[PDB]
RNA sequence: GCGGGGUUGAGCAGCCUGGUAGCUCGUCGGGCUGAAAACCCGAAGAUCGUCGGUUCAAAUCCGGCCCCCGCAACCA
RNA sequence: UUCUUCUAA
RNA sequence: ACGACCAGGGCUACACACGUGCUACAAUGGCGCAUACAAAGAGAAGCGACCUCGCGAGAGCAAGCGGACCUCAUAAAGUGCGUCGUAGUCCGGAUUGGAGUCUGCAACUCGACUCCAUGAAGUCGGAAUCGCUAGUAAUCGUGGAUCAGAAUGCCACGGUG
RNA sequence: UCCUCCUAAAGAGUAACGGAGGAGCACGAAGGUUGGCUAAUCCUGGUCGGACAUCAGGAGGUUAGUGCAAUGGCAUAAGCC
């Protein structure tokens, strides 16, 4: 699941939430009712802007004929 | 609603205070955990604060909350909505 | 056949044709042929009118259909503008009597609205 | 006015429950027998009865006395 | 003629007095009234209106004249000429002996009556009002008709002012407030 | 440069010479199951790429228009 | 006649 | 202080979904009058007759009773007669307004009940699914426990069958 | 191929692979005559009625209408019954 999260101040606060998350818990998908040790992982990466609509200039070319 | 042979019902250190503030003569809220409390004529006109569970909200007493209680007037579940 | 301001129907016994003005039902009927003199279970067809022309004069005593929708929805807008908590119960759509709305205010909330 | 379009136009009488007896140029035909009309109405009586504001601290001290 | 008779003495006379106006032919008088059942949902048939034009017809004593579309619209599912409804021009006499029966029988008849409005004098004198249901006419009996009519009296009158045609009910003792 | 199309969450009919929004997949909620599939039941969902205009009225008719599927840009 | 699956203490 | 005390609130919230129930969708039924038959319980700070007041919930006086005596207690379904005659109805009772009573320092949130007015959906319910083998299912009443008050729940009890 | 304006230079005509649009009909009444008739849009009021049906009132002065394109016309109406 990927969600873009709209705020202020949302990466200087949920930077700290990445990698690995474990859980230690009787499954609900368990009917021996022994208790498993999962593990999630989160990524939270800040929302740079788009590249850029690329914009050519020629100065910077050089045409061959 | 209570028996008409009782009579209304307040409390006393509300009604302590209810006579304080007639000669007293000012527009200060005075703050009150009585939500049960009857509202009597010589109450009307004052802003005075209901307790609702939290916090203190302040009510101006009118003419026609004369026969409601207190707590009519604080709500105490501070709900918003599901979606 | 007509009285109030309604047209009271025809075929139906006394006081039973009489509980479709908003402002009667079957006890109030009992106490307007009371003062009548009538006995409830004749018709409103063979009928005689200085019965009726009285009895719609029993049904004036009281409250009736446009005064006692004027009324309620005076007493309606009377808690409406109080903003209290039987008025906030009102102008949500919510029981006023205190019931149960985790389930089954279907009465208030009318049928149901399905998340989306 | 033409003699075949024209509905039947019969003077009849307009009785009331009020005593009032009236003469109107009318299409029913058969005899008038009224309900309400403009001598009995509640409307120069009833009007300001009807509104029912009610007073407030006027039935509270109703239900009780000290 | 009767309330025609009763204008011709009694409020000729009072509205000299109560405005000064400077000759007899200064009064405002009533001209004609107009009984509209405007029916849009007679679209499926002639026999909605059919059967509402002779209810009307019954009213007072006119056939109806069968208004049609004066332009399109399809907002409404109407072409431009579809029967859509009738209209009664009274004048002379049909019109006072109308004008006695409904401020009479048929306008204290109205359910909820509060009165009816100084404020509908279409800026120029004439007064309009419309009623709820056709049954307010001791004409219409309520077992034999089945669908609840309703029409809009409109008194068009000489008035100039908006005050005068005011005077010219309240002579008649219409019932405002 | 000439043709075909842009239609509920998705994919297509219906486009008809203009008055009337369909299906499938999916989605939601039940049922069966110990549970999940598959199945079964009951639901809903559209401003017809877009913008002007023509008629009473436009997904439609038209005109420009945005994306693309193509087709063709040749003889020396 | 048809009918699949049950991961890791 | 994750210990202790008091006030007010929440455990009663509400787009939704599920399980267990109650009352209905009526004529083998409703309503009105009359009339017939239970069982098993409970009762002292109590059950409370009788009588009066009140339309009613109740109130007042106040016996009798620590109960095979007295009291809650009237059983209801049924029966007999009468009307309603297939309708959103004299079905249905939600909801809502006013008015009350009772309990309790105290009924706003948040009590039950009564009166008057009001009269939603519902005309027997899809996929499916549950109970039951004889005094059973079905159906109608009664009481107790809990409890100042406050059951359509539970635990009991009999009638028809 | 036909129709209308512009190009077209105040008679007529006038070109281009110049700018723009339409037609391949319709009608037994949409024709003839006689007799009447005056629109569009906005405003104020009025039962369901709502920006918009239908009814009055006034402003308004062809902004409408013309079986269809555009142009020229049309109230003595060629418009509407
Ligand atoms: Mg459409
Ligand atoms: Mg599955
Ligand atoms: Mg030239
Ligand atoms: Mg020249
Ligand atoms: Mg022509
Ligand atoms: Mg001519
Ligand atoms: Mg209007
Ligand atoms: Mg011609
Ligand atoms: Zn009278």
């Amino acid at each position: 699941i990927i969600a873009k999260i709209s705020g202020d101040g949302v990466y200087g606060r949920l930077k700290f939430e990445s990698g690995g998350h474990r859980v230690q818990r009787v499954p609900a998908t368990e009917s021996q009712g022994r208790i498993h040790t999962s593990a999630c992982t989160v990524a939270v990466m800040p929302e740079l802007p788009d590249a850029e609509l690329p914009d050519i200039n020629p100065a910077d070319l050089r045409i061959d004929t | 609603p209570r028996s008409l042979k009782k009579g209304p019902f307040i409390d006393l250190h509300l009604l302590k205070k209810v006579e304080k503030a007639v000669e007293s003569g000012d527009k200060k809220p005075l703050r009150t955990w009585s939500r049960r409390s009857t509202i009597f004529p010589n109450m009307i006109g004052l802003t005075i604060a209901v307790h609702n569970g939290r916090q203190h909200v302040p009510v101006f007493v009118t003419d026609e909350m004369v026969g409601h209680k207190l707590g009519e007037f604080a709500p105490t579940r501070t709900y918003r909505g599901h979606a | 056949a007509r009285i109030a301001g309604i047209n009271i129907p025809d075929h139906k016994h006394a006081v039973i044709a009489l509980t479709s003005i908003y402002g009667v039902g079957k006890t109030r009927s009992k106490a307007i042929l009371a003062a009548a003199g009538i006995a409830e279970d004749v018709k409103i067809s063979e009928l005689s009118e200085g019965q009726i022309d009285t009895l719609r004069d029993e049904v004036a005593k009281f409250v009736v259909e446009g005064d006692l929708r004027r009324e309620i929805s005076m007493s309606i807008k009377r808690l409406m503008d109080l903003g209290c908590y039987r008025g906030l119960r009102h102008r949500r759509g919510l029981p006023v009597r205190g019931q149960r709305t985790k389930t089954n205010a279907r009465t208030r909330k009318g049928p149901r609205k399905p998340i989306k | 006015m033409k003699k075949d379009i024209h509905p039947k136009y019969e003077e009849i009488t307009a009785s009331c429950s009020c005593g009032n007896v009236m003469k109107i140029r009318s299409t029913v035909g058969h005899d008038l027998n009224l309900d309400v009309c403009s001598k009995c109405h509640p409307f120069f009586t009833g009007k300001q009865r009807d509104v029912a504001t009610g007073g407030r601290v006027d039935r509270f001290n109703k239900r009780f006395n000290i | 003629a009767k309330l025609h008779d009763y204008y011709k003495d009694e409020v000729v006379k009072k509205l000299m007095t109560e405005f000064n106006y400077n000759s007899v032919m200064q009064v405002p008088r009533v001209e004609k009234i107009t009984l509209n059942m405007g029916v849009g949902e007679a679209i499926a048939d002639k026999k909605l209106l059919d059967n509402a034009a002779a209810d009307l017809a019954a009213i007072s004593g006119q056939k109806p004249l069968i208004t049609k579309a004066r332009k399109s619209v399809a907002g409404f599912k109407i072409r431009q000429g579809y029967p859509i409804g009738c209209k009664v021009t009274l004048r002379g006499e049909r019109m006072w002996e109308f004008f006695e029966r409904l401020i009479t029988i048929a306008v204290p008849r109205i359910r909820d009556f509060r009165g009816l409005s100084a404020k509908s004098f279409d800026g120029r004198g004439n007064y309009s009002m419309g009623v709820r249901e056709q049954i307010i006419f001791p004409e219409i009996d309520y077992d034999k008709v089945d669908r609840v009519r309703g029409l809009d009296i409109t008194i068009t009158t000489t008035a100039k002012s908006d005050e005068e045609g005011r005077a010219l009910l309240a002579a008649f003792d219409f019932p405002f407030r």
